[PDB]
């Protein structure tokens, strides 16, 4: 044996790092079986955009979890985690007005200069100035210090200059790694020894992720660049999070409204603000998606269903859309420091995992509740308000859905309601599912034959809605009707009504499948 | 989403029918004999003679 | 002649799209085994197998003739026939001499790869169809030569002991 | 009908190109036998064998059900199959004659020999490709005669045991 090093270099080796007493380890997996989308508040991201997360980039995308001692700022990723055990979705950030990124303008010597901007705003270079760089990332440097290094380099085969721009991280302790290193030249036709090009505004657009370079066409000829050690961007903060006006929240709200991504379930990861909320009921409702939010869980059950009033969503234009709460308490996953948010994430837990079930249409007839679909899966669960009963009639007759204990110990979702206050059979949560996945298939079906020599026919339209309903029937969401004498034996009619030659309709019929939630048992003795 | 009791409405397309009438049109043979006495004319056309004789 | 015939094609159109709600069916003539450590091998094999997956049975006589049966212990340990064409240049032959002449365990993985799910010029498995097997011993049976067989290829037959199936 | 259907034949063409990267399939009509000092008889040989190549086997149940199968010694001796033709001067009643006169013990050497892989007039064979045998007997099995054969000749089968492997 020989000797060991602790950091790998060049050279060819292998190297331990110093046993280290206390660290956590975590192994993800991909998967695309359903998209979901939501809004919140989180550590570094770029605002206003949307985001694509997986369970392997919701630590590198996003942040580091924010502390619970901050307070209000910290639900929004335990969500996402939450709900990321399933499949991947999409986020909106929102931040504040008082939030400004770093940047630092060179001098045609080389000197740097510091200051910072609002997110919204754009970088004007005064005259005397060359270049800026900056920081594409939503990521202030307040507790992670980011500092830039400029050395010199081998002139091109060309003889153009070029330079290399470094990029390093130290913590708050004094630990230094390493990021980024590139190599970056003035001139505008230059290239790289792979081939590639040197110009450094399309140099940091095309091959770095952490940052972006402005420059000033008139004076970038004349300029000189001299090696200069670890500079920190300074000046780069995040307001307090906690106070969110609702113009923000909206704004994330549109940006959401306005995405091509076609995801297919929407959610409230700890947004309890009303106009938000009605605002995402109204997204869910336009695209013929599910959706779930959550009331506050601190309020006691009393206080619980005047809460759902607030919000719009309780009335007949909301279909397919499930309030819940849940007050109790819990050991958080990072830190163990008994932290309390709801359940928005293990509901679309519930969904994604009874939607796995059938590969062919994807079978949405499962109810969201129950003991085996829908767990609560927390390290030790402890009533806030002990001693208290809630009036489940009330709750059913307030469309709020609740939660018990099932057989194994751990906690349940027991209901699945939808708002809907009319007594119609969509109230249960899966009868609007059904026709929901019906309709955006026979949409894609009509889309894709307007491109034909014909173009949409009735005839056309009758032979396609066939194949699906036959292929829905397969899936077990559609059965015969219950009296075979009063009704015919088929699940579906599917007709078509002549009227007039200009005036076609075209209308089908469905029987859904029924839900067993309500049992009861009668002893007697001989 | 136009809901009303339990019926949705999802879409309205526009369609265009034909109706016909009995009267018909052809054409007339005359013309390909034109057309072949000038197709013929290509085959003389693109031939030299590199001596005089 | 028959009265109780009666035609019914709405409930085997819906038999039929029942069964073909289902993907496809693997046929026998996609699949791979790796051998660990020598992976230039893999191309020459021609027949392979899955394991038994069992279990041991115990049988009790109750009351009276009463009998029922008991699950047991798992069954690790088998016997996989694998066949394998023969080059020109002894790579088969190589491989056995050199197996027998040093004791050694060596790990066989053995999956599926169908055309549909394959991208690019990589096949693509899927943990569903994958199977592993550890410490197996590599034995042959004997080899037949004979004249008269011009439109055969010798084709050796080999035998492998697995110890534990994982998956 | 089936809606996981795709076709995708760049991933053929690279399975077809791997399997002819390799090159040639041994054809099982071309080998030979030398019998040590008796070289006239190579030619009337029609069919031959390669030794079993395998290992004795011991069985051991560990805690609960749990079972591991481990290496054993060698297998040294075995048994040849191998076929001859017959002539009318009766070379191979002879041989086998002179080898029950006898007690002896002699060396076989089975070869591949391609006709890729040759020189001249002369085969050349290859060390991943040739096997030995030593210290073998040789023996004879009944020999069928009958009239109503008139299309066939007369084949002895030889039955061959030898005592050690060597490459």
């Amino acid at each position: 044996q020989y000797s060991i090093q602790q950091s790998l270099g060049n050279a060819s080796g292998v190297a331990v790092s110093p046993i280290n007493a206390d660290a956590t380890l975590s192994t993800g997996v991909a998967l695309n079986s359903s998209l979901w989308a939501g809004i919140g508040v989180f550590a570094r991201g770029k605002p206003f955009t949307v985001l694509a997360v997986t369970e392997s980039n919701y630590e590198d995308v996003l942040g580091e979890p924010l502390k619970p001692s901050s307070g209000s700022q910290f639900e929004p990723i335990r969500h996402v985690y939450e709900a990321i055990q399933q499949t991947s979705g999409y986020v909106v950030r929102a931040v504040p007005d008082d939030a400004k990124f770093p940047i630092i303008m060179f001098d045609e010597s080389g000197e740097p200069a510091y200051s910072a901007l609002p997110y919204g705003s754009e970088i004007e270079l005064d005259s005397g100035e060359a270049f800026a760089i900056y920081v594409d990332d939503g990521d202030p440097c307040i507790s992670p210090t980011r500092e830039l290094t400029i050395e010199t380099a081998t002139a091109d085969s060309a003889g153009n200059e070029r330079f290399l721009l470094k990029l390093t991280q130290t913590t708050s302790l004094g630990v230094v790694t390493t990021l980024e290193t590139h190599t970056v030249s003035l001139a505008e036709e230059a290239k790289d020894d792979m081939g590639r090009l040197c110009y450094l505004p399309t140099a940091l657009e095309a091959r770095s992720k952490y940052l972006r370079a402005v420059v000033n066409e008139e004076l970038i000829s004349t300029a000189k660049v001299t090696n200069k050690k670890s500079l920190a961007f300074t000046g780069g903060t995040n307001g307090d999070q906690s106070k969110i006006s609702t113009a923000a929240y909206l704004r994330a709200v549109k940006v959401l409204n306005n995405a091509p991504y076609m995801y297919t379930a929407v959610l409230g990861l700890g947004c309890y603000d009303n106009a938000a909320i009605t605002a995402l009921g109204k997204i869910c409702a336009d695209r013929l998606i599910d959706g779930f939010f959550d009331v506050k869980p601190t309020l006691t059950y009393a206080e619980a269903l005047p809460a759902v009033e607030d919000t719009g969503l309780l009335g007949t234009d909301y279909v397919s859309c499930s309030v819940y709460h849940y007050p109790f308490s819990c050991k958080d996953k990072w830190t163990q420091s008994r932290v309390v948010f709801g359940l928005s994430g293990v509901a679309y837990a519930a969904k994604a995992r009874g939607v796995k079930k059938n590969s062919d249409v994807g079978g949405w007839h499962y109810s969201p509740a129950g003991e085996e679909r829908a767990v609560i899966a927390r390290a030790s669960i402890q009533p806030l308000y002990p001693e208290d009963t809630p009036d489940e009639e009330a709750m059913v007759k307030g469309r709020l859905n609740k939660v018990s204990v099932g057989t194994s110990g751990q906690m349940i979702i027991d209901d699945a309601l939808t708002c809907c206050t009319q007594d119609n059979y969509l109230h249960f949560q899966h009868v609007p599912s059904l026709m929901n996945a019906i309709s955006r298939f026979f949409v894609q079906l009509a889309r894709q034959m307007k491109h034909s020599p014909d173009g949409i026919t009735a005839a056309g339209l009758t032979k396609g809605m066939t194949k699906l309903l036959d292929r829905f029937v397969a899936s077990g969401a559609l059965v015969a009707p219950r009296d075979p004498d009063a009704d015919g034996t088929e699940p579906y009619v599917l007709k078509v009504t002549q009227a007039e030659f200009d005036k076609w309709e075209v209308v089908w019929a469905c029987c859904p499948t029924g839900v067993a939630r309500r049992i009861q048992g009668v002893p007697l003795l001989i | 989403m136009i809901l009303n009791n339990q019926e949705w409405l999802l879409a309205i397309f526009k369609k265009k029918g034909l109706t016909p009438t009995g009267k018909l049109e052809f054409a007339t043979i005359d013309g390909i004999d034109s057309a072949l006495a000038q197709a013929l004319n290509e085959a003389f056309d693109s031939q030299v003679v590199s001596f005089n004789d | 002649g028959h009265n109780n015939t009666k035609g019914n094609r709405k409930f085997i159109k819906g038999r039929y799209t029942a069964n073909a709600a289902k993907g496809e069916r693997l046929v026998s003539s996609e699949f791979l085994l790796t051998f660990a450590g020598h992976e230039d091998i893999s191309v020459l094999v021609r027949t392979s197998q899955i394991p038994e997956m069992t279990r041991e049975d115990v049988e009790d006589y109750g009351p009276n003739g009463v009998k029922f049966n008991q699950h047991g212990p798992i069954r690790n340990s088998g016997e996989i026939q694998v066949q394998c064409v023969e080059t020109i240049e002894g790579d088969i032959l190589q491989f056995i001499k050199d197996r027998i002449a040093a004791k050694d365990y060596v790990d066989i993985t053995m999956a599926a790869t169908p055309e549909s799910k394959s991208s690019g010029v990589n096949a693509v498995t899927k943990a569903a169809t994958t199977i592993e097997m550890l410490d197996c011993k590599i034995y042959s049976d004997a080899i037949d030569f004979s004249t008269e067989d011009v439109t055969a290829a010798v084709r050796p037959s080999l035998r492998i002991v697995y110890n534990w199936i994982e998956w």
